RNA sequence: AGGAGGUAAAAAUGUGAAAA
RNA sequence: CGCGGGGUGGAGCAGCCUGGUAGCUCGUCGGGCUCAUAACCCGAAGGUCGUCGGUUCAAAUCCGGCCCCCGCAA
RNA sequence: UUGAGCCUUGAUGUGUAGGAUAGGUGGGAGGCUUUGAAGUGUGGACGCCAGUCUGCAUGGAGCCGACCUUGAAAUACCACC
RNA sequence: GCUUGAGUCUCGUAGAGGGGGGUAGAAUUCCAGGUGUAGCGGUGAAAUGCGUAGAGAUCUGGAGGAAUACCGGUGGCGAAGGCGGCCCCCUGGACGAAGACUGACGCUCAGGUGCGAAAGCGUGGGGAGCAAACAGGAUUAGAUACCCUGGUAGUCCACGCCGUAAACGAUGUCGACUUGGAGGUUGUGCCCUUGAGGCGUGGCUUCCGGAGCUAACGCGUUAAGUCGACCGCCUGGGGAGUACGGCCGCAAGGUUAAAACUCAAAUGAAUUGACGGGGGCCCGCACAAGCGGUGGAGCAUGUGGUUUAAUUCGAUGCAACGCG
């Protein structure tokens, strides 16, 4: 709860899951989001619909937490990528900032080779 | 497709702040010569001023800080 | 990298990525260099670009239109 | 079946009053070509709908159609890589025929008393939104809508 | 129309001799 | 002797703290997707639910006592 | 502080009958009414998703017990649970 | 002896030229807290792997090693292999306008000599990620297979060593000579710097193509065109670039290099069909939408199967089965 105004939701968007716990810039973490824990296994793991139903079930009972607008920091491609946080804006909960931090290196350490 | 050294002599240096930031973009990319139409030998100098001012902290290595 | 707009956005509305990459540099420069082949795949599509250039010059013959 | 084009053709009407949509409902229940028999009984099916409603012919049948008439269609459409069920629009060419084909199929089962007494049920099953015409339609509206990704 | 994104399950064998 | 637990088609494993279904697979039969073989998909035989007894609308399940076994200390 | 034992107590109890998600026993018959009702905006402890109950309340002062289909009474009340 | 060959100096041009030393941020990421709900995970789907001590996830803090996103381009430099952020250091070679200088000192080269991807190997460090060998789950008629989650050596810097490649523009090097179009291109001459230039000059490079040439393909002023200098190499295919011996190397092997025997073919270019799970398009109930059913079941015919003295026979992948 804690009854605050806004917050900093950092979204680690993997190729399979838009993992986001309702977090803050100070570490205050309450409300999870999972593309597998919201059901949707099989082909439905990397599907955008898995994330969106999980994102509404991420902002579940957060009105009591006081939080309305949340700083989205989306990291990676993400299964939804344009609807996960958008339906939250379509439901009304606007975003203070969408900082899509793509972690681009200068091609340092050698990357793997899956899908031979 | 601009006034170049044959006519428009110009020092391509990292000291001149104006022209240095005129070929950059917000997405962490020096704008290539395929659209701006700069000359190649000066493009190498255009390339160098970015790496030079990246050390001077006129431009970062990323864009989010 | 950033699509906010902050007062009047209310939706995603992200065609900035659809016009630049949208998956481009993430799904290609994530891994797998190989250091040997791509240049031919670059040049063959560049030959296709040459073929796109060659076919545009041979448009005006008669065409019956 | 790639460029099939033709205007819609004609069928046999009802000789009591002027109604083409209700007469189209007759041809569906007309099976094996024994049209005269069930046409007399679709008239009694109209009679037994006129007791659970008491309003009219094409208002009792309308209420027995508006709680059943569809709007959307189920179709498996891929974006290119995988198949999934999507809620897509039905054309009115099928839609007008869709709802009337259902109440006929609703009465093809439950053969307890005569055809009047079965369609007594299926019309009020339709008039109050509690029929196999709509419960199976409720399943389609719930399976497509639960997985909409693209259009 | 120049650039772009987007694209799909495991499936094997049939030894000999027949060219005016 | 006593804290516990286990007996389930010809054999193996869930059903048990929530009673309403006696099921999941192997070997067995055939019918087809192939042009032929193969990978594959269905309906099924057959278990006194260890036995007897008691409540309940009804008992594998919830309980009584007894025959037969296995993890431990007398 | 936690997992148990036990308190003032806090809930909860559907082959089938069903206004009633009734564990047996059990008795008299009005509880209820400003030591501020019979309704509902709304989160939700209960869950066999069948369904009532508690606080607040713009209002504001009504109602059913036996009597009935049930093997049993109707969380009206109710001793031990 | 001069000079157009060749060579030297002058003066500017550009560059991942070589190596050595710092640097910086990001990035998978380990040492953990914060705070926190049950999965994380992966694909064809599932799963071993993995987390309730609180992982994925979360931001601030801390430790690195190894490589440099955009720039970046059929772009540059180097003999080639090959070399890519930045910055100064010692140092390579090429080019260019125009002068002065010695005056044929050159061109190629058996032998010899040096350099020489990666992998491998030797001693020592170093190890983050990737990943041989190695583990498991499944797909499977087989899995020492794709897909999938762990991981060693190796990658790593320094010194050695090996000396192999599709080390390949599959074209030796040197110089002369022979229509052009269109890109990239850096020194550089004149004109109006009038203005995004006009008009050239040459180094080098890319593509389409002329005569010619070529088996044809195509190459085509960087030739495979027209000639000359000289080195190296081939004589049908397999056997075999192996055997034996020498040589070199720590070894793995490299290297120089047959014969016997066997066969009458091996091959290359291009042409017309056939097929491709090669890509696109048009199209027949193929699919799509419903309607009706063969199959079930009660009966009839047909043939096989199983029996019979005969239960004829021919048809019997698609084109046999109510067929003759």
């Amino acid at each position: 709860r804690k009854q605050v105004s806004d917050g900093v939701a950092h979204i680690h968007a993997s190729f399979n899951n838009t993992i986001v716990t309702i977090t803050d810039r100070q570490g205050n973490a309450l409300g999870w989001a999972t593309a597998g824990g919201s059901g949707f296994r099989g082909s439905r793991k990397s599907t955008p619909f898995a994330a969106q139903v999980a994102a509404e079930r991420c902002a579940d009972a957060v009105k009591e937490y006081g939080i309305k607008n949340l700083e989205v920091m989306v990291k990676g491609p993400g299964p939804g990528r344009e609807s996960t946080i958008r339906a939250l804006n379509a439901a009304g909960f606007r975003i203070t900032n969408i900082t899509d931090v793509t972690p681009i290196p200068h091609n340092g350490c050698r990357p793997p080779k899956k899908r031979r | 497709f601009c006034r170049f050294t044959a006519e428009g002599v110009q020092e391509i240096d990292y000291k001149d702040i104006a022209t240095l930031k005129n070929y950059i973009t917000e997405s962490g990319k020096i704008v290539p010569s395929r659209i701006t139409g700069t000359r190649a030998k000066y493009q190498r100098q255009l390339a160098r001023a970015i790496k030079r001012a990246r050390y001077l902290s006129l431009l970062p290595y990323t864009d989010r800080h | 990298i950033k699509v906010r707009e902050n007062e009047p956005f209310d939706v995603a509305l992200r065609r900035f990525k659809r016009s630049c990459e949208k998956a481009g540099v993430l799904a290609e420069v994530r891994r797998r260099e190989f250091y040997e082949k791509p240049t031919t795949e670059r040049k063959r599509a560049k030959a296709s670009a040459v073929k796109r250039h060659a076919k545009k010059l041979a448009r005006e013959n008669a065409r019956r239109t | 079946p790639r460029r099939r084009v033709i205007g819609q053709r004609k069928i046999l009407p009802d000789p009591k009053f002027g109604s083409e949509l209700l007469a189209k409902f007759v041809n569906i229940l007309m099976v094996d070509g024994k049209k005269s028999t069930a046409e007399s009984i679709v008239y009694s099916a109209l009679e037994t709908l006129a007791q659970r409603s008491g309003k009219s012919e094409l208002e009792a049948f309308e209420v027995a159609l508006e709680n059943v008439r569809p709007t959307v269609e189920v179709k498996s459409r891929r974006v290119g890589g995988s198949t999934y069920q999507v809620p897509v629009e039905v054309r009115p060419v099928r839609r007008n025929a869709l709802a009337m084909r259902w109440i006929v199929e609703a009465a093809r089962k439950r053969g307890d008393k005569s055809m009047a007494l079965r369609l007594a049920n299926e019309l009020s099953d339709a008039a109050e939104n509690k029929g196999t015409a709509v419960k199976k339609r409720e399943d389609v509206h719930r399976m497509a809508e639960a997985n909409k990704a693209f259009a």
